[PDB]
RNA sequence: GUGAAGAGGGAAACAACCCAGACCGCCAGCUAAGGUCCCAAAGUCAUGGUUAAGUGGGAAACGAUGUGGGAAGGCCCAGACAGCCAGGAUGUUGGCUUAGAAGCAGCCAUCAUUUAAAGAAAGCGUAAUAGCUCACUGGUCGAGUCGGCCUGCGCGGAAGAU
RNA sequence: GAUGUCGGCUCAUCACAUCCUGGGGCUGAAGUAGGUCCCAAGGGUAUGGCUGUUCGCCAUUUAAAGUGGUACGCGAGCUGG
């Protein structure tokens, strides 16, 4: 698992292991695990902006009193 | 599938604390002894453990033997110890312990900071002879393994740290 | 090492041993048959 | 492995064994001091004519101290003297130098009867039959 | 050497044979004599793993149908295009 | 079943001999080691002593099937199992011959005559007297209990009396 | 047959494929092929078997002690299987070859002998002799194991202009 | 009712089946070196001549003188042999 890019440089594909991506800066591999259940444009980055992870375990939302939900 | 059927029956005074699948073998004369078993259940009993089937996994008799051989490996380690006495052939190379570190050369222009896991001790009666000491089964053997990492018994005049068994055998050019 | 494909026994000790989806050929008599994948 | 093994291997002429070549290299690999072998060979060797190559098995201690059977000369040499040949064929079965009879044979095994462990005199006959064969000699009935 | 048993045929025709295989079942006859081909179904790898001894058909069969017994020795074998899994054999009474 | 009768015959051939037996020895070594053995063989053919050597699994499958006397303890461990039906003191020599170039102490015991010979004492009926030397023995014990017990009491109790 | 002379449904969709043959209108309902975690309409479906490869969901030669089940069968506590240890002998360091030439440098013999027992040797090995594992024998050893065959599942072979 | 060419220059780009350093197995490899040999697309990757020349030959550099594709890349960039 080695999330595909090529967004315009060198001869190659470019790539990072899963494990990079859940060590450091934590959010990326839920992000783009989400990204492609949702639909097109439009639609997709409407669903999209609703949705906030962080970095992991630093949270500031105490405030609002969450509604818990175990899945 | 006959030694995963070995009932083991552990020692007097060693200590085997179970915890369901984790266990830790404590005793005299050796430190940081322990297996997490993962693809099979393990009961101790009062002492005679006892390998089955784990959920999630489908392979069976497999790493309970392995089980089985590990546990009881430990439970050796500490009880008696198990030989402890290792050493090397070829000139020049050695091993010499000067603490909790392992000093040698390899022609290198640094410093190699060879040095033990914390679950093994060791010191040395002389400078290609070392004594590894501890009752865990596998480290006594990972840092040997680190030690053979470039050196090797080589396959034409077998020169490097030797101990126990090795999968290198030396072999000849064709007989004279 | 030499790549390969099928594995066969060249020596009595050669012991064939599946390590991840590549099967190795590992011998314990002479260290000249270690073909990496089957 | 101890590294330990009964009744080790070796042929040397009774009066040669002072030098190392006639040993060859085996007995010094084994480790026993080829000195030490030769004056404890020469005790034994006198009812022995001199110059015929004895076997001789020795069953070796940890301390590399060793024992030693001395016996009478191979079925070999007593074969090529009793068939006036010097060497035997170099090819058994197909190759003839000589012809053997019986009476001849059981004396030859007599002359081993103290080193043969067979049960019966035939017996002892029996074992030397292939010594003969191989080397040019027709066992004849 | 063999004890075996056999059942009467239900249904013939080669779409009544078809569904015996799709169940891992197999055809037979016992002919000769003056008297009727009694026509059978066996079970496939009761006889498969039988017939890896070459006594099943060396030494005569006790095949048992309705409580009749005639005893019989093999006969010449039909075998599937490209697997050695029987198709159908056939007996002579012995 | 199977495949070779040599492990469920001698089980059989085993308990025969050795209810028979005038003297058999039960002794011990993982691997008897052939220079010895041969030479044990080469003197077994004098004396007219038979020797087997046979498994634990055989010598307990025996005492199951058939009783044995003063030998079936001694089977426990590695074993070689030398046997007489004939010259029960020549069974007990053949331990002296092996005693020579190897140990013992190997012996765990030995029957004689229905009798349990422990291991210590079998060195003794080793020893074996010549008929002659045999009746000469026989003669020192009789005239021993003739003359030499009776000065030997009477000299004991007049020291005894005699006060200091 | 379908398109040509056809809507609508599914397929990443096309001209032809699988369903099917658009009268028009109805915030009606059912069923088809094709679907049923989100994308996206419905099953993270229940029951039993099985696998570590994202195999599944990309193809052949070919091969192997990768992995499981099965019935019929040999071995199968009278002790397997074969690991671990220990013996591995008597003529014999057989003949030739050689300083020695020893099962294993090379070649021919390829056996016989006391044996409860050890091939004049399968594989290794200072290049060779020496030592070593190996059945078989005797300690440990007290249960599965192997050939045939049916069968679920795996493997590498399968590296490219973006 | 049209995607318009070779050789060369300019400017590049992507596949690794890597020209090379680098890590490492085998070797009938003593060590060195080579043969054998797996990983790897990151970076650097020479120049004058003759011919219309792809291809050729020669002189020379470089530790070294690579492999493949782009309307036979690229005239809504350059030539008219």
């Amino acid at each position: 698992k080695v999330y595909y890019h090529h967004t315009g440089h060198i001869g190659g594909i470019k790539q990072a292991t899963f494990e990079e991506m859940i060590a450091r800066r934590p959010e990326r591999v839920i992000e783009i695990a989400v990204k492609g259940m949702l639909p097109k444009g439009p639609l997709g980055r409407a669903m999209f902006r609703k949705l906030k992870v962080y970095a992991g375990n630093e949270h500031n939302h105490a405030a609002q009193q969450p509604q818990v939900l175990d899945i | 599938s006959r030694v995963a059927k070995a009932p083991v029956v552990v020692p007097a005074g060693v200590d085997v604390k179970i915890n369901g699948q984790v266990i830790t073998i404590k005793g005299k004369n050796g430190e940081l002894t322990r297996t997490l078993n993962d693809a099979v259940e393990v009961k101790h009993a009062d002492n005679t453990l006892t390998f089955g089937p784990r959920d999630g996994y489908a392979d069976g008799w497999a790493q309970a033997g392995t089980a089985r051989a590990l546990l009881n490996s430990m439970v050796i380690g500490v009880t008696e110890g198990f030989t402890k006495k290792l050493q090397l052939v070829g000139v020049g190379y050695r091993a010499a312990v000067k603490g909790n570190v392992i000093n040698l050369s390899l022609g290198f222009s640094h410093p190699v900071d060879h040095q033990l896991p914390a679950g093994i001790t060791a010191e040395c009666p002389t400078q290609t002879e070392i004594v590894l000491k501890g009752a865990d089964k596998q480290v006594i053997g990972q840092v040997a393994a680190d030690l053979r990492a470039y050196r090797r018994p080589e396959p034409y005049k077998g020169k490097g740290v030797r101990y126990a068994d090795e999968v290198v055998r030396t072999k000849e050019a064709k007989k004279k | 090492m030499k790549v390969r494909a099928s594995v066969k026994k060249l020596c009595r000790n050669c012991k064939i041993v599946k390590r991840d989806g590549v099967i190795r050929v590992i011998c314990s008599a002479e260290p000249k048959h270690k073909q990496r994948q089957g | 492995a101890k590294k330990v093994q009964a009744y080790v291997k070796l042929q040397v002429a009774a009066g040669m064994a002072n030098p190392s070549p006639p040993v060859g290299p085996a007995l010094g690999q084994q480790g026993v001091n080829i000195m030490e072998f030769c004056k404890a060979f020469n005790a034994k060797t006198d009812s022995i004519e001199k110059g015929l190559p004895i076997p001789v098995v020795i069953t070796v201690y940890a301390d590399r101290s060793f024992t030693f059977v001395t016996k009478t000369p191979p079925a070999a040499v007593l074969l090529k003297k009793a068939a006036g040949i010097k060497s035997g064929s170099g090819k058994p079965n197909k190759d003839k130098v000589g012809k053997i009879s019986r009476a001849q044979l059981q004396e030859i095994a007599q002359t081993k009867a103290a080193d043969m462990t067979g049960a019966d005199i035939e017996a002892m006959t029996r074992s030397i039959e292939g010594t003969a064969r191989s080397m040019g000699l027709v066992v004849e009935d | 050497m063999f004890t075996i048993n056999a059942e009467v045929r239900k249904e013939q025709g080669k779409g009544a044979s078809r569904r015996l295989r799709a169940a891992n079942k197999f055809p037979a006859i016992i002919y000769g004599g003056k008297e009727a081909p009694l026509a059978i179904e066996l079970d496939h790898d009761k006889v498969m793993n039988m017939q890896a001894k070459a006594e099943f058909y060396s030494e005569v069969l006790t095949i048992v149908v309705d409580g009749k017994e005639i005893k019989v020795k093999a006969q010449d074998v039909q075998r599937h295009p490209y697997k050695p899994k029987l198709q159908h054999i056939d007996f002579v009474r012995a | 079943a199977l495949n070779l009768q040599d492990k469920q015959a001698i089980v059989a051939e085993v308990s025969e001999v050795a209810k028979g037996a005038l003297s058999a020895v039960v002794a011990d070594s993982r691997g008897v080691t052939v220079d010895k053995m041969t030479e044990l063989r080469k003197a077994g053919r004098e004396a007219g002593v038979y020797m087997r050597v046979v498994r634990n699994t055989l010598l307990r499958r025996a005492v199951e099937g058939t009783p044995f006397e003063c030998l079936k303890d001694a089977f426990v461990g590695p074993t070689l199992i030398a046997y007489s039906m004939e010259h029960p003191g020549a069974a007990a020599r053949l331990f002296k011959e092996f005693a020579k170039a190897n140990a013992k102490f190997e012996v765990k015991a030995a029957a004689f005559e229905g009798e349990l010979i422990p291991a210590s004492q079998i060195d003794r009926l080793a020893t074996l007297p010549t008929y002659e030397e045999a009746i000469a023995r026989l003669m020192a014990t009789m005239k021993e209990a003739s003359a030499g017990k009776l000065v030997r009491t009477l000299a004991a109790v007049r020291d005894a009396k005699e006060a200091a």
